[PDB]
């Protein structure tokens, strides 16, 4: 109730009997068995009673891939399980841990839910489907004998349901032209507003941008505080969207207009009224 | 000693603030200032200042002032609540946050609507930055009420400590929460709002922040795609090349085990970013004092192999270094070209993944590349010697690797290659069974299920299903 617990109320109280009665108080494990190596598992086999199978792991260097692959006769012949009913009790340790575990870092399509949707039990088939190279796509074709040999569902009950529920499937639009050091922070807001609003983007992550400049309908002049007092690289853009002169705007931000580009309207900045400044630009390009 | 001065408590805590009794508004907010610049202060002094903090926020916890301070956030008349808040930031250990929790997420959640000033969010910002290191229930209780909203809208913002708590907050939701947490942070289009903190000029901790965050959103391949869409991916390479990790890093064993699944992602940007802040650990850490942890971690052998089966000098030249402060042998790179292999090739590859004791094995047998690109499971155990049968499951897992990085260009012709990897890039290792049995593309659409079986060896069945029904999709 500490381990594999997720409330704080059930495992404060539970944590506050263990010390009472003088033991030791287990740590709460990872959820992400798959990412797991060597030390993880030690410790989660003295949370089970399985501190005496402990060097076997060890020597053969048991992670959590291997774990979660672990067949009756690798425990039988290399790990030392003897007694087929210690082995049974191991299962259950790890049918516990499989539905507990976390498929991030294995799982694309979310299949663990499709199968605790069925049965809370079925989750714990989900790291032998997708290992095996299988997602939501792909159920639609697997066999009765596929998802014995190489899944590892053994029960043939559990087999039949999966089937049955199975086979139950059936061009940039705007620039943004900036001041390196003056007007970097400015342009990245002006980008996320209009992507947001179904607008793509190209603005520049540090002659093939000339011609970038001539796809996008739309272009953006960002007026950042003595900045044009350079001039360019500002200059080769603005001359291009200029021969095609399609729906140019300058954007005030402190700029006092010091060629033929002045010749032109836009919109002043409010950095605490926004959604008005973004939604009037909306219109306007 | 120097701290059993301090220890002593020179302050009383000030009277325990003013004795609680203050009762003036212009009283409250004095008496929470000089407590506040005590703690720096106490905070702030050399090499004692970390040890001496715990049991400062050890002293307050017991003195019931928590309670206080969080009495303090509620009143209307104290529009200087700001003292509360920022005095609350420094006293948040571990053992203070589970206090937080139980009962301090009514007010703290509620005081993010408060997003007008600048002094009550840079602080408030901090709270939420601590609280989000909890487990998986205390980030799933701020994501739904609101709290993830709040550091959200603070992108816009220009002060660089507020920012520098935003970004680094966001990072530590995606560590620590879930599935859940993590698809909502998405759906919610985090990583969208991460780029004006991604493309920075004043600050470089804040774009090497926000790129961690970013990053382990991309070792999730629910979320991926939508991840790329939205360009912040691009920046993570040029800023880690741009940048120098032997200075500018200026963790404990649990923190440093979230960064590991960084490096062993297929994901260029991820292994980058983690073997940066992986080096600068290092660098710290080798000077401060000495351990073995990263034996028990793993990261050894995980940076071995973003050396080897390296593509990209960024991420060789951050790993080579790492490696070398730990005092360890360099590993060079494997060449590419498999099958024209001879033994002393083969030798080497097995130094580098751990099989070194296998390898006198190997050479009495004079394996070369072409005897070990088709090695059955009976090799391996009646002549080479690999008795247990997960071992022998560890050696095809390596090999897989090296299949899939393989270069066939002395074996194929059809660049049949391309074909299995259009499929699924797990099917790329099928290319030498496929070729050394006298097949190309024009010959598959004969091929029979037995046959690609007992020839050219692929053993699971569902890949033979999906090769088959592709194969005679050719016509």
């Amino acid at each position: 109730l500490v381990s594999y617990s997720t409330n704080g109320t059930k495992s404060a109280l539970a944590k506050r009997a263990l010390r009472l009665l003088g033991e030791e108080v287990p740590r709460p494990i990872l959820p992400s068995v798959p990412s797991w190596k060597e030390a993880e598992v030690q410790t989660w086999l003295q949370q089970i009673g399985f501190s005496k199978y402990c060097e076997s792991f060890r020597e053969q260097q048991v992670d959590g891939d291997l774990l979660l692959r672990l067949t009756e006769e690798e425990l039988q012949t290399d790990l030392g399980m003897k007694s087929g009913i210690t082995r049974k009790r191991f299962f259950r340790e790890l049918t516990e841990l499989k539905t507990f575990a976390n498929y991030s870092t294995c799982d694309r399509s979310n299949l663990a839910d499709w199968l605790g949707s069925l049965d809370p039990r079925f989750r714990q088939y989900t790291y032998g489907l997708v290992s095996c190279g299988l997602d939501r796509s792909l159920l639609h074709r697997v066999s009765e004998q596929q998802l014995l040999e190489d899944c590892g569902i053994h029960l043939g009950v559990h087999r039949a349901r999966i089937l049955t529920a199975a086979r139950e499937m059936l061009t940039p639009d705007v620039f943004i032209s900036y001041r390196r050091n003056s007007g970097s922070q400015l342009a990245s807001l002006l980008k996320v507003h209009l992507q947001l609003h179904g607008f793509s983007v190209f603005i520049d992550v540090e002659d093939k941008l000339i011609q970038s400049v001539m796809g996008a309908r739309n272009f953006v002049l960002v007026l950042s505080p003595g900045a044009l007092d350079k001039c360019d690289w500002v200059h080769k853009e603005i001359v291009t969207a200029l021969s095609c002169g399609k729906n140019i705007v300058p954007i005030i931000d402190g700029f006092e207009w010091p060629q033929a580009v002045l010749t032109f309207n836009g919109i002043k900045w409010s950095h605490e009224y926004q959604e008005a400044t973004i939604e009037k630009i909306i219109r306007f390009l | 000693v120097q701290d059993a001065l301090e220890r002593a408590l020179p302050e009383l805590q000030q009277a325990l603030s003013a004795l609680k009794q203050a009762g003036g508004a212009r009283a409250v907010g004095a008496g929470l200032a000089e407590v506040f610049q005590l703690v720096e202060e106490a905070w702030l002094l050399p090499a004692v200042g970390r040890e001496v903090a715990q049991g400062l926020c050890d002293a307050i916890r017991l003195d019931g002032g928590l309670d206080l301070l969080l009495r303090l956030l509620q009143a209307p008349e104290l529009e200087t609540r700001v003292q509360a808040a920022r005095l609350l930031e420094q006293i948040l250990v571990a053992e203070n946050r589970d206090r937080v929790a139980r009962i301090g997420l009514g007010v703290i959640l509620n005081l993010a609507k408060e997003r007008e000033p600048v002094e009550l969010a840079r602080s408030v910002a901090g709270i939420l930055e601590h609280m989000f290191k909890h487990s998986e229930e205390t980030c799933q209780r701020l994501v739904a009420a609101g709290g993830l909203d709040a550091v959200l809208y603070w992108c816009r913002r220009t002060d660089p400590a507020l920012l520098r708590h935003c970004a680094l907050a966001l990072g530590n939701c995606a560590l620590h929460g879930g599935q859940a947490v993590q698809r909502r942070m998405v759906e919610k289009r985090a990583a969208e709002w991460l780029f004006p903190l991604a493309f920075s000029k004043e600050d470089e901790l804040l774009r090497l922040h926000a790129c961690l965050a970013v990053a382990v959103l991309a070792t999730n391949k629910e979320v991926e795609r939508e991840v790329e869409r939205s360009g912040t991916l691009a920046l993570v390479e040029p800023l880690v090349a741009s940048l120098d990790p032997g200075r500018f890093a200026r963790r404990g064993p649990d923190d440093l085990q979230r960064l590991v699944p960084l490096l062993d992602s297929n994901r260029l940007e991820a292994q980058c970013i983690g073997a940066f802040y992986l080096c600068a650990e290092a660098a710290i850490k080798s000077l401060q004092g000495k351990t073995k942890v990263f034996s028990d971690i793993g990261a050894i052998q995980s940076l071995k192999r973003l050396v080897s089966y390296s593509t990209n000098g960024t991420k060789s030249a951050l790993a080579k270094r790492a490696l070398r402060l730990l005092g360890e042998e360099v590993p060079r790179p494997i060449l590419p070209s498999v099958p024209s292999w001879k033994e002393a090739e083969v030798q080497t590859w097995l130094q580098q993944i751990g099989f070194s004791k296998y390898c006198e094995s190997f050479r009495e047998q004079q394996v070369d590349g072409d005897l070990l690109l088709r090695l059955t499971e009976e090799e391996l155990q009646t002549d080479l010697g690999m008795k247990s049968g997960i071992t022998r499951k560890r050696f095809f897992r390596e090999l897989t690797e090296l299949k899939t990085f393989a270069n066939y260009s002395t074996c194929d012709r059809s660049n049949l290659a391309d074909w299995l990897g259009s499929l699924d890039p797990r099917f790329r290792q099928y290319t030498y069974g496929l070729v050394s049995c006298g097949l190309d593309r024009s010959l598959l659409h004969r091929v029979s299920e037995q046959q690609l079986l007992e020839d050219c060896g692929i053993h699971l069945g569902v890949h033979r299903a999906r090769i088959l029904t592709a194969a005679r999709e050719m016509l």
